[PDB]
């Protein structure tokens, strides 16, 4: 899902 | 009535000089209106030039084309914040990336001035006038801290991380006066809209993303200020000051709510105006 930042993987 | 076609109902202009200014990439939770993320994008230095055509078809009416263009890529900055935990205020996540170009910017402007006040020394009207912004970055290299300074480090030298675009287009209102003493000549004009329409667009390089806003409704205010020495009849030299700023608006968000997209700019231009005949 990671919202706007640079890289992406938030889990 | 047919108009004024006499080449001394004509004046072109051009000036070059240097353009900053901050844009805001915003997103928001479209329930609780929390800030998840937010992008700064500077503009530190572009030289641009600046062209302006007018003609006066009649006494009470000028028409009139101006715009500028980035004369090549210029410096700029961008920072990147997420708010991924709800709890917390602070950021979770953050990006540096001095690294950026300006790739290219611009900006166009046509309108009609209608002159209602004239004497010899001071003319003064309405102006309304449709008008487009446009601002290219390309942020590349940086460093990081993430998810609360867990993971810190830098992305690799000259390697492009994020690329952006906006735009921003009106119609608007506004007030003209011009000022003339002898050879001495001061213009200023203020602009207003309140029906500005943005877009822009994100690559997201290093997530094969594209993202996509758009928000409309959204207010702008203008200034326009120059003053120059005429040193024949018909050529003035002269310095010009703009700042622009296109509050943020409340839109959609697309991948390939609630989005915000925001601008101001200043320029600093001195150049030349000719009139013909
Ligand atoms: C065109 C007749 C004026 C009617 C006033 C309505 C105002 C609405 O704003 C429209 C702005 O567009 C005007 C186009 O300006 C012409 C610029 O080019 C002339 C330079 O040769």
């Amino acid at each position: 899902k990671c919202p706007g930042r640079v890289v992406g993987g938030c889990k | 009535l047919i108009p004024n076609i006499s080449p001394d109902s004509f004046t072109v202009a051009a000036s070059t000089g240097m353009l900053s200014g901050k844009s805001h990439e915003m997103l928001y939770d479209a329930e609780t209106g929390r800030k998840i993320s937010q992008l700064d994008w500077k503009i530190k230095n572009v030289a641009i030039l600046k062209g302006d055509i007018s003609w006066d078809p009649y006494s009470f009416l000028t028409l009139n084309a101006r715009g500028w263009t980035s004369l090549a890529s210029g410096s700029g900055n961008m920072d990147n914040y997420d708010w991924m935990n709800e709890n917390q205020s602070e950021w979770t996540d953050h990006s540096s990336h001095p690294a950026t170009n300006v790739n290219h910017a611009n900006e166009y402007d046509l309108n009609v001035k209608g002159w209602l006040l004239q004497d010899e020394n001071y003319k003064a009207g309405i102006t309304a006038g449709y008008q487009e912004t446009r601002f290219s970055w390309t942020a590349t290299g940086g460093s990081y801290s993430y998810n609360n300074g867990a993971y810190t480090g830098n992305f690799p030298k000259g390697v492009r991380v994020i690329g952006y675009n906006q735009r921003f287009s009106m119609p608007y209102i506004g007030l003209a006066g011009q000022y003339r003493i002898n050879d001495f000549e001061l213009n200023a004009l203020f602009k207003f809209s309140d029906w500005v329409r943005a877009h822009d667009n994100d690559e997201h390089y290093m997530r094969d993303l594209t993202f996509r806003e758009k928000t409309s409704g959204s207010r702008y205010y203008g200034t326009v200020i120059n003053a120059g020495y005429y040193v024949t009849p018909n050529a003035k030299v002269f310095a010009e000051f703009t700042y622009s700023k296109y509050d943020e608006g409340k839109g959609g968000t697309q991948t390939i709510d609630a989005a915000g997209i925001s601008n101001k700019n200043y320029t600093v231009t001195a150049g030349l105006q000719y009139r013909f005949g």
